[PDB]
């Protein structure tokens, strides 16, 4: 129940002979490069969020591959790595490893996501809803009026293992992702977390 | 109370999944995907409630489990409340036996999906 829409740089192209996005027949949800989606994740037993990175039309197939960049949710952070980074005198620790689990779980904003450079193929039948992913400032605006099921904030890209946090402007990332070549885009975001 | 990872809380002999805000069978195959070695080790040394002991209880399950009810999403379900305030399952048909002291009540509880697709309910007495 999803349609494919192809356009030049602006107007649509007909079927009879270039950007791709998906449109839902039901309401008119548009999904394309830069949009974030909440996805059912059967293996994790909880939902995941991604930013769409490429709608690869697979002439290999006559089928559509929806590739996206994976967000981390709070519980996928490495709480020791996070603490040690943001407390420099906390690479010399003395606490139990489980204290760091309690501390992170208890103080983290559960709707703060962390970008990663890791791609996933997403299947449309697992799509739950569009994510509203805003930067740290836009998130101060909304504080007492956020919907914990749609509304998310991002401050960092980091490694898929939940460490090495680097400040990013998420709104700048969306615009970058919808401009440059996917392969170039992913490889650049991959370099953002390396010494 | 032990936070064996940022997602998983052990408290009151229950494993609590803090993303889903709900208890997990410690024997849930899904943990083979989610737990690290050291975290599985912790749980095995931890002495948890066996979810199988629930299987043929016909009424809901009363608990002293403060942390569990604090961190878990609850639904309201229709039950019969006795004179002692224990909840009992509603018979989905006429039961006939005079019980004037048992009354229909909408009570807060925590649903758990059992091994065999049977649903149980935990509540604090």
């Amino acid at each position: 129940g999803w349609e494919i829409i192809t356009t030049d740089e602006q107007g649509n192209i007909i079927d009879g002979g270039t950007e791709h996005y998906l449109k839902r027949s039901s309401d008119g949800i548009k999904l394309g490069r830069g949009d974030s989606v909440v996805m059912h994740n059967e293996a994790a037993g909880t939902y995941s969020v991604y930013m769409i990175q490429e709608l690869r039309l697979n002439t290999l197939n006559n089928v559509v591959e929806l590739w996206a960049l994976t967000y981390l949710r709070w519980f996928e952070v490495n709480p020791l790595a996070h603490y040690r980074q943001f407390n420099p005198d906390a690479n010399i620790l003395n606490r139990p490893l489980n204290y760091y689990n309690k501390l992170f779980s208890e103080t983290a904003n559960k709707n703060e996501l962390y970008l990663t450079a890791e791609l996933a193929e997403l299947q449309l039948f697992n799509f739950i809803r569009v994510a509203n992913v805003m930067d740290g400032s836009k998130w101060e605006v909304l504080k007492g009026n956020v919907d914990p099921e749609r509304d998310f904030t991002v401050r960092y890209i980091c490694e898929p293992t939940g460490e090495k946090f680097v400040d990013i402007n998420i709104e700048d990332v969306k615009a970058y992702i919808k401009k440059v070549e996917p392969r170039e885009a992913q490889e650049y975001l991959k370099d953002l977390t390396l010494p | 109370e032990e936070y064996v990872s940022p997602r998983f809380l052990v408290a009151d002999g229950f494993l609590i999944d803090l993303a889903e805000e709900k208890p997990i069978n410690p024997k849930d195959p899904r943990l083979l995907t989610l737990l690290k070695d050291h975290q599985r080790a912790m749980i095995d040394q931890m002495n948890l409630v066996k979810w199988n002991d629930f299987k043929k209880y016909q009424d809901p399950i009363p608990l002293k489990a403060k942390t569990l009810f604090k961190f878990c999403k609850q639904i309201k379900k229709k039950f019969l409340r006795g004179a002692d305030f224990k909840l009992h399952t509603l018979p989905t048909e006429a039961n006939l036996k005079y019980e004037p002291e048992r009354m229909t009540v909408l009570a807060s509880c925590v649903p758990i999906l059992l091994d065999d697709q049977t649903v149980q309910y935990l509540y604090d007495d």
